[PDB]
DNA sequence: ACGCACGAAGACCAAG
DNA sequence: GCGTCTCGAATCTGATGCGTAACTTGGATGCTTCGTGCGT
């Protein structure tokens, strides 16, 4: 089954990109020598080819979040409101093991290398939540294929297709945010404010005095570090809308219901991070089920998706930690 | 060769989870319970042959019209 | 956790944006090199997507507040009024380490490659302030997401939603203003002027003899003076703005204590223009998860009642040990 | 019967190559020992000759999906689309040799070695599914030669040909992806959370002990933690491919089932990746001997009527018999 | 009665 | 059911710091026979 999602930000998200970068006072990334450069934490991106108005077929970079981060997230949301609200309801407790399992797929980094059974590997693959992503000791495929988060772009035409093309936006949609850190001794200006500070002005004198020997020290040689920090890191604009395809290989009801209800609790949830500064908020606009919208301001309803509901609550009522443990269990 | 040789890996293998539903479902037919990817029907293997980019060139007594005829169809 | 805040500046709000940009005398922002190019500090904008009212999505630019200037605020307004003043009754004192880490998140800018024990993590994401503002050594994480400060506008109505519509404005909401500085010997032309200055009128003439030296020499070629002109770009006064912080499961101490701030967080300035008195502001609103717990007199009622308690009984309860557990690095 | 199909992958295309490759943060290959280094499972290249700008013709690594992973999934498309749903139609069972035979061409149904008759050879290498795909203890010769998957590439023009110069790509086509796992009990921050553990918070606290202890002295000189920072290259999305099939001698049968394949061929994916779903794409043509048979809805028209209509009686006609005649059980 | 299933076991050098 | 002269000029046309930190730095598997029970 094919789940598109239709995503909106509302706050500007931020997925880090592993790597240095540097940006100049202008804006300019990775600018030359000459000039004073400032660390940049860029938002990811994935180059796609990209069929723009020449004609021509090029590669560009189009800021996406990557589809392990969106795969997550929709672990966390069906696990921390969906799976752990019935086991505490039925008073069921996993071990360390299956939580860490169920929370990253393996219990550990060695897999077991050992084949599980037929039958273990049909109850699990049957599971409303461990069939959808498996893992396991003995690495279970899942059902759940979820892809990356693609914004509807003129450069995403390619892979999205062009049934999106009313939400479409033209230009660049990442913005460069500059962040600053302080010295706090440094806004002193009263004995009143050092009077919280054990020994108080003594105390308040000898940090200035040492951050004045650490600056000359290391403006001369060109080994601890300050609390002055003036660095960037890279963002995509808010309010554009992103395109989230989700494939499930041939699943049972419980398990698409289980899907379901995730999309319907995934808005109060965050895509990337930015925790501090709000990053990551969204709206989900329209919920597509194998071709057909389901997606109502409720959220995903009809009676359409009836079966799945009444499945997976089934399911929930049903659900122990036997099969958790069972799966997160190592043969030797 | 117009090139160094490049040692091209190959695997074969049954998904032993198509291979579970089939037995839940009675397409198959196995009473063993588990798979053994070291050997049998379930087994894995792994194995590798060299691939070159070549320009082939022999030598032979015969007629040109029939071996050219012959390779047309190679 | 959800709260919407409805901001309006009394005072013009002047959020510099990093980067070197010139104005000519007449208005225009980088202007050609042919004309002057008086220096301008532009307000901080973050593009945004908007509709224009014909159903295209358009990335503009929202001059805004950075979510973190926000967050420091409050965090500032929480220290100097909530819990300095409980840690000050009991006459506890905070290490240097642990007064760094409480007004900027870390003592240094190293931090610590392990990670904090469960214990530890548990004591600090219960505490009223600790566990909203994360950092120290261990990178804990806060329950604080605290966001941009964003006008009520044309602009930003996809992103701060529908529901203050009344309060948009259309037009620019952005303005600049000229400063200029005066070179005190310019203005000293009496005798009684320079009766304080030490040399008497020998020293002004030195000193004015020097500057035109110095301008004669950086003209001919083509140390700075005093004799300034620039331009710095500010947000008008009087425009609506929309802060929303959110909370995840917070404790009922740490609501007080962020409704505490908010009482108090008219008291200080947003951002920028110490000299000049910007940033002052007055609240309009505050909504507690779709309810508006605002009154004339601050957040007042029944429905905050447990919060403030809550609150209160936790600084009756404050002492410095949490402050420098968090502080303390563990290599 | 020559058969081309022009592929467009809508997600990046992630054939694993075997071995183990280093990449730095920076995203330098195989980096010199000075920096730390992070594992990297590099997508499937073919050293393939080139004229980069003109000159000499230098070898150069095509990114490419091989043969093998292209020949089973036409497998799998044909078993899990038009076969096992056929024989699930009669109630077909098929034993452990047989099903070893269709579903991976193995002989351990019989593996003493069965002298095939000529006619038998003709009746089994005319099966609809088993004559293309050979194997099994008789070891037939399959009817099925697939190629590899060709990006159309400034540096495949050598392979693909000069048919296809509009859909082609002048720079390189491949990525760096970055995964990350994390340890979940490091990512617990209240009792509330750890409810849910049997250990409550003694289970948390106890793990974390462990890990700071293993960490300390691993850092000072068994087993591994959930924590990880890795990479995996992967080709980018929205690359135009050519697919390349051939048949010796084929019957309408089997041409119909090819066909039938590529009209079910897009529900499944290429290579690795399931999980990230890598491998998504759309046909954008099917060329049967020079001809397009391909239109939006599917391979169709008067020019493959007779192909599906042999197909769809020898599915009708198909029973479990002929599986086990040919696998020899 | 006969075929299948399941575990113990035995070759073992060893790098850049 | 009135207009000319006037209809500017000269500066200024930034300055300083900050200008990263810590971890992660892979894992497992690709054999077949022999003996002893256990399902058709």
């Amino acid at each position: 089954m094919q789940i598109e999602v239709l995503i909106r930000n509302i706050t500007p998200i931020f997925s880090a990109a592993p790597g240095s970068y540097y940006v100049s006072l202008d804006g300019t990334i990775n600018p030359p020598q000459g000039a004073s450069r400032f660390p940049l934490t860029r938002a990811r991106t994935m180059t796609v080819v990209a069929e723009t108005g020449d004609g021509v077929a090029k590669a560009v970079p189009l800021p996406i979040v990557p589809g392990n981060t969106m795969r997550n997230l929709l672990r966390r949301t069906m696990l921390k409101d969906v799976i752990e609200p019935a086991l505490r309801d039925k008073s069921a407790q996993l071990s360390i093991g299956a939580y860490a399992t169920a929370y990253a797929g393996n219990s550990s980094g060695n897999p077991d290398g050992v084949p599980s059974s037929f039958d273990e590997i049909v109850t699990m693959r049957a599971h409303p939540f461990l069939g959808l992503f498996g893992g396991g000791p003995r690495m279970l495929q899942g059902r759940l294929m979820v892809d990356s988060l693609y914004p509807i772009h003129q450069f995403s035409q390619r892979i999205i297709g062009s049934d999106y093309i009313n939400d479409s936006i033209k230009g660049g949609i990442t913005e460069i945010v500059w962040t600053r850190r302080n010295d706090p001794i440094l806004q002193l200006g009263s004995p009143d404010d050092a009077a919280v500070i054990e020994g108080g002005a003594q105390a308040a004198n000898d940090w200035i005095t040492s951050l004045l020997a650490t600056t000359k020290a290391k403006k001369g040689k060109a080994n601890g570090r300050g609390l002055k920090a003036f660095n960037a890191h890279e963002v995509v604009i808010a309010g554009v809308k992103w395109l989230w395809r989700i494939n499930v290989d041939r699943p049972s009801e419980s398990q698409i219901g289980l899907i379901l209800l995730a999309l319907n609790k995934l808005a109060n949830q965050r895509i990337a991070g930015g925790h501090a500064k709000d990053y990551g908020r969204f709206v989900i606009e329209d919920v597509i089920l194998d071709g057909e919208s389901v997606w109502t301001p409720s959220g995903v309803s009809g009676q359409a998706t009836e079966q799945f509901f009444d499945a997976i609550a089934e399911a929930l009522d049903g659900m122990t930690s036997s099969e958790f443990e069972q799966f997160a269990a190592s043969a030797k | 060769k117009g090139a160094a040789s490049q040692n091209w890996m190959q695997t074969s293998r049954i998904n032993t989870a198509e291979a579970a539903r089939h037995r839940s479902e009675g397409f198959l037919l196995l009473r063993a319970a588990k798979p053994n990817p070291a050997g049998g029907p379930f087994k894995n293997s792994l194995y590798h042959y060299p691939l070159v980019w070549a320009t082939l060139t022999a030598y032979c007594v015969g007629d040109q019209a029939r071996i050219a005829d012959l390779l047309s169809q190679c």
